[PDB]
């Protein structure tokens, strides 16, 4: 803490079922290493039983 | 579930976000289900694996159609009558 | 004054019983968009119909259509000459 | 959106008639451009009556 | 006055309607009340669609032909209030129907977890909501349009 | 027994007790003007 | 057919089961370990039991073998195998093939996953209209 | 394509997640890392039929998946019998 890891993140791939409407973020990686780190979650479901799903720092866009 | 087991609670349940199966109604909302549940409001794989009630409840069910007959066609010998 | 609705509610049925499913989603979306413009919408994730109701929802109406439209039909064809 | 939406995203390069997919996500239908032209010829078929 | 035939005041057609048919609906010589105390055609059913009148009202009101009543609805002459009285009137009622459908709705998503508060529904008609419907003097009108739902909500 | 800043519930159908009723006092304007398509003013 | 009886696996008759192109194509026989002799529920409308080995019934097509499989795990076991037989014998060989369980790293076989580009944005359409310049053909 | 449907995610973990669907699916490969790390959309196609089963479970946060290969087989059919 000190800089932000899971403030508060909109989503902007396009296909994501939450899209623009901005919710939970979580665990964020803390590596150099991958291409799919970032959990995030909001309440509004999606289309499956379960949706939380986990995204990347592409691009990914803001809040701001 | 635990809206508390056994024995201790009198204390019935209204709310805290309800039931079925496992995964049960989310926490997080969704429409079908306040269409499931009346389809399917009994279809016994569900409230429990084991017979036990259910030919328990069924008699019930019974005892409200024939009352029910009756609440009906008092109404119809009523009107019938008067 | 039936047999006009009931005459109605059959060719009703077909909407429900033709049709298919992701289209009302598809459609019951951008309904879902218009909604939150106003902030007026998601609580309750508005849903379509569970492939299956739908079909319940054929059917039954295509009945209770299709079948009062007589009971109309006749009873209107023996009170009243016959 | 025969280039399609949210219950679809993908939904091309057939995007005309693909009618159907599986079971599951919410349950999808006719939901290909084809089956809502499907759909519109019966209202076609309703005021051009 | 425009095209369909003229009011009450004379609408042969008209006329001709109030007679047949409900007087008819007479024209059974009897069936037999001569005390008797149940049987209501006899009294209104008729005089309450029948002491309809050379007097309705007067209502202008314009009369096709069949003399079945047509309702213009221009701002003149004497018809207004065919749509505009019954209109804003629609219009009044409604958005307090959903004025606090933009209510007992914006009201929750905060706290500890509303997840379905909505099929329960805590004070039923929000009630409290309610009246704001009422006490909208302009309420939506201008702040729907400023702040609040606002074009950043936009 | 309530004062400020929203209540107590309800069960699924008291829309029951509301399209009954409520809606049913409207009759009950629909007779007291037994006859409506336009209408006097107050 | 008397004159071999190979048999493991018992029945009794049915309508169900393989009717002619089994023979004229491809064949799909299923094998299996056994404890002690239960009986079972069947592919086709039901039921049998089997006590041991070869064990092996042959079958329609593949959707059949596995299902019991689900069949045969619950209740229980490990071996299941399952063949592909012609007319002709051998090539396509079914379950033998590495390990068994998929689920399992030895290899990969297989699969890719995405063509040439990945999920995001095909709203772009497809392109060029066919030629045989152009890497449209895998 | 000869069966082509998309039900790739990006775990691609398969426990308490999804395995359902008759022969199709063998898939462990592992990709150099996903926290659970067994990857791709697929093992080779060419044997079975066309389900959606195959999400039904476990993810693909895109598209579903479904009927279409088109180009079609009578094994892959079910009927040629
Ligand atoms: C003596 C037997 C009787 C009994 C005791 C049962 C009992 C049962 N049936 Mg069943 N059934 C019966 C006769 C009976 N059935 C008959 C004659 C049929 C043929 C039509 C069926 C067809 C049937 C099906 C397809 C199913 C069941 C299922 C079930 C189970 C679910 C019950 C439920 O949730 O209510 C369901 C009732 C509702 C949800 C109420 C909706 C009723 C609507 C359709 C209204 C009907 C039209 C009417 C005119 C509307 C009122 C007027 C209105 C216009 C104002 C239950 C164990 C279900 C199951 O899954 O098994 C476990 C399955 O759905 N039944
Ligand atoms: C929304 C649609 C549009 C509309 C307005 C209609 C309307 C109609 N269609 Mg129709 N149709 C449409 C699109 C439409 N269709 C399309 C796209 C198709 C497919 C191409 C069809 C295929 C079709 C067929 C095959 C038929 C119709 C028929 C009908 C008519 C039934 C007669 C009637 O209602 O008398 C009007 C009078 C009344 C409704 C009086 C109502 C009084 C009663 C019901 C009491 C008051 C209501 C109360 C709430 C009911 C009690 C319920 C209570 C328990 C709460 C009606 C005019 C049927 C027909 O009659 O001839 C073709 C015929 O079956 N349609
Ligand atoms: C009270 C309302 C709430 C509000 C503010 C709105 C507002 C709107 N709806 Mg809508 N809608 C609602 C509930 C609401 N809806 C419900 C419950 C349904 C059933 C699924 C719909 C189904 C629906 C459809 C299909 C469409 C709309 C559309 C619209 C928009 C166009 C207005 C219109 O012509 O529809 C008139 C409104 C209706 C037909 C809704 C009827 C239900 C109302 C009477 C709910 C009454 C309040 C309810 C009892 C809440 C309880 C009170 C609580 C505080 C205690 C508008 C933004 C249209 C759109 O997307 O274009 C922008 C589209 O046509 N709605
Ligand atoms: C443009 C419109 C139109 C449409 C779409 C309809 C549609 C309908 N009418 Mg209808 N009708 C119309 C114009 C129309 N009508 C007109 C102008 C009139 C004159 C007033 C009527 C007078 C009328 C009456 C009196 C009745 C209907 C009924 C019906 C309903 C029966 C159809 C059904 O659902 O089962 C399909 C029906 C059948 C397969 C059986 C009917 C075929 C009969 C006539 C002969 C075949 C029997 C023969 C011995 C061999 C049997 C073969 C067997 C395998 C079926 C249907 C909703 C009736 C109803 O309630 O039906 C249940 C009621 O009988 N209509
Ligand atoms: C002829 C039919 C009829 C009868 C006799 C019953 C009888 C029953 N229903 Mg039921 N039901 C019916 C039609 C009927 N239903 C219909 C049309 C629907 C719409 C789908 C339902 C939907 C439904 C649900 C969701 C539930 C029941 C349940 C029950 C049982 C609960 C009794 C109770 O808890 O207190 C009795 C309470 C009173 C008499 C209080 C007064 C209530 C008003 C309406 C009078 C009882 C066996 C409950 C169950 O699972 O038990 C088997 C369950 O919660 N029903
Ligand atoms: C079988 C069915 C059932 C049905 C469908 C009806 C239907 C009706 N009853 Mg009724 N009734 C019933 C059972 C029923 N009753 C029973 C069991 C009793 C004994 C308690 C009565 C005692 C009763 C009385 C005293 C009256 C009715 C009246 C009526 C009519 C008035 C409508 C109403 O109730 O709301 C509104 C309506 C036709 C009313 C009537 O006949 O006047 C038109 C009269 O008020 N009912
Ligand atoms: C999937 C299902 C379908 C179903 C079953 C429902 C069911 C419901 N919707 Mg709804 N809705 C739908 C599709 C559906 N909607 C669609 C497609 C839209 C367009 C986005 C809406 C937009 C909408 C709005 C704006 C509202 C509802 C509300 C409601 C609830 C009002 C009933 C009520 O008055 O509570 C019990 C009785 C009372 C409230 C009377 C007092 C009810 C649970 C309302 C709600 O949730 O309550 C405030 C209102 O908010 N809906
Ligand atoms: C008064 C008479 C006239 C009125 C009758 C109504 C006719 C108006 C119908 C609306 C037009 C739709 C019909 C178009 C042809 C059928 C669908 C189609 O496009 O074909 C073909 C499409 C295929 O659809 C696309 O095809 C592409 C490749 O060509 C893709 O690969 C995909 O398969 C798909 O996206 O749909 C079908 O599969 C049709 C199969 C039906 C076979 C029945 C043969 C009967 C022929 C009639 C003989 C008389
Ligand atoms: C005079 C007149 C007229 C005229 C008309 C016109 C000219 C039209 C138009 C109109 C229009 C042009 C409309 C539109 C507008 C716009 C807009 C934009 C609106 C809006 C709104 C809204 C948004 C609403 C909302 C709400 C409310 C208020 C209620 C509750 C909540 C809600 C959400 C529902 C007519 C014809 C009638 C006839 C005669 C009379
Ligand atoms: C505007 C509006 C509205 C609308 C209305 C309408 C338009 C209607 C209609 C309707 C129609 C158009 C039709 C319907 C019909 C219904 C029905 C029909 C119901 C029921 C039934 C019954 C009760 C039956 C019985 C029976 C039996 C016993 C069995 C079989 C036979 C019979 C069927 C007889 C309202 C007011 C609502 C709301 C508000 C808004
Ligand atoms: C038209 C159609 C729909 C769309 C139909 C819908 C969305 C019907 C559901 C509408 C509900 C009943 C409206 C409920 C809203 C009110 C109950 C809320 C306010 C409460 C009141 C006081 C009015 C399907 O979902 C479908 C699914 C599968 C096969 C065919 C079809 C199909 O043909
Ligand atoms: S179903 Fe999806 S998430 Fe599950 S293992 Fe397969 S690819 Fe991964
Ligand atoms: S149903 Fe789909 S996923 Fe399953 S094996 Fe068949 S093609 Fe593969």
């Amino acid at each position: 803490i000190g800089p932000k890891r899971g403030a508060k993140v909109k989503i902007l791939r396009k296909e994501s079922y939450w899209y623009k409407g901005t919710g939970s973020v979580v665990a964020v990686d803390q590596d150099p290493n991958t291409r799919y780190p970032v959990v995030v979650r909001f309440n509004k479901v999606n289309y499956a039983n379960v949706s939380t799903n986990n995204y990347a720092l592409d691009e990914i866009v803001e809040v701001e | 579930l635990v809206d508390r087991d056994p024995i201790k609670t009198s204390f019935e349940q209204w709310a805290k976000p309800g039931h079925f199966s496992r995964t049960i109604a989310k926490g997080p909302d969704t429409t079908t289900w306040i269409w499931n549940l009346h389809a399917d409001a009994h279809d016994f794989d569900s409230h429990t694996s084991d017979l036990e009630e259910i030919s328990r409840k069924v008699f019930s069910a019974h005892f409200g159609q024939l009352s029910i007959i009756f609440l009906w066609l008092s109404g119809m010998y009523f009107h019938g009558a008067r | 004054l039936f047999f006009l609705g009931a005459h109605f509610v059959w060719a009703f049925s077909l909407m429900f019983l033709f049709s298919g499913r992701g289209y009302w989603q598809e459609l019951i979306e951008s309904i879902v968009w218009a909604h939150n413009k106003l902030k007026v919408a998601p609580a309750t994730q508005p849903r379509a119909l569970s492939i299956v109701q739908g079909r319940a929802v054929g059917v039954t109406h295509y009945l209770l259509g299709g079948i009062a439209t007589t009971w109309a039909f006749f009873l209107a064809r023996i009170i009243a000459v016959g | 959106d025969a280039r399609g939406s949210k219950l679809m995203p993908d939904k091309k390069d057939f995007g005309y008639s693909f009618p159907c997919d599986g079971p599951g996500r919410g349950g999808t239908c006719d939901i290909s451009a084809w089956d809502d032209f499907y759909l519109a010829v019966f209202w076609m078929l309703n005021t051009i009556g | 006055d425009i095209a369909g035939l003229t009011p009450c005041k004379e609408s042969k057609q008209f006329a001709k309607r109030e007679k047949q048919a409900l007087k008819k609906l007479q024209a059974s010589l009897k069936l037999y009340a001569d005390d008797s105390a149940p049987a209501l055609a006899i009294k209104a059913t008729m005089e309450k669609t029948k002491k309809r009148f050379d007097n309705y009202g007067k209502y202008g009101l314009l009369c096709g032909s069949d003399g079945l009543p047509h309702l213009i609805v221009s701002g003149d002459q004497r018809h207004w209030g065919e749509f505009i009285t019954p209109g804003i009137l629609f219009l009044y009622i409604a958005g307090w129907i959903g004025w606090v459908g933009r209510s007992y709705l914006i009201a929750i998503r905060d706290e500890k977890k509303p997840t379905q508060k909505e099929i329960i529904i805590d004070v039923p008609l929000a009630s409290s909501l309610l009246f704001r419907g009422f006490s909208w003097p302009v309420a939506a009108y201008r702040e729907l349009l400023n702040g609040e739902l606002v074009d950043n909500n936009f | 027994m309530r004062d400020l800043k929203t209540y107590l519930s309800v069960a699924p159908v008291v829309s029951t007790l509301w399209f009954g009723a409520l809606a049913g006092l409207l009759i009950e304007i629909n007779r007291f003007f037994p006859d409506a398509l336009i209408f006097p003013f107050f | 057919e008397l004159d071999p009886n190979t048999p493991s696996p018992i029945f009794g008759g049915s309508t169900g089961g393989l009717l002619r192109k089994a023979q004229v194509e491809e064949f799909y026989v299923i094998t299996w370990d056994s404890p002690k002799e239960q009986i079972f529920e069947m592919p086709t409308g039901g039921a049998a039991i089997m006590r041991e080995g070869p064990n092996l019934l042959k079958l329609a097509r593949k959707e059949q073998c596995l299902a019991l499989g689900t069949r045969l795990r619950s209740k229980y076991k490990i071996k299941y195998q399952f063949y592909r037989v012609f007319p002709n014998g051998e090539v396509q060989y079914l379950h033998p093939k590495d390990g068994v369980y998929p689920e399992k790293v030895n290899a990969g076989r297989q699969g890719v996953g995405q063509n040439f580009r990945s999920i995001g944005k095909n709203v772009s359409p497809i392109e060029v209209k066919f030629t045989g310049k152009q890497p449209y053909d895998l | 394509m000869s069966h082509s449907v998309k039900i790739y995610d990006t775990c691609i973990g398969c426990t308490q997640c999804v395995r359902a669907c008759p022969t199709d699916v063998l898939e462990m490969i592992p990709w150099g890392g996903c926290k659970a790390k067994q990857i791709a959309s697929a093992p080779r196609t060419e044997d079975c039929v066309g389900c959606k089963r195959c999400e039904s479970a476990c993810p693909t946060d895109f598209l579903s998946v479904r009927v279409y290969l088109w180009h079609e087989t009578t094994r892959s059919m079910g009927l040629a019998y």
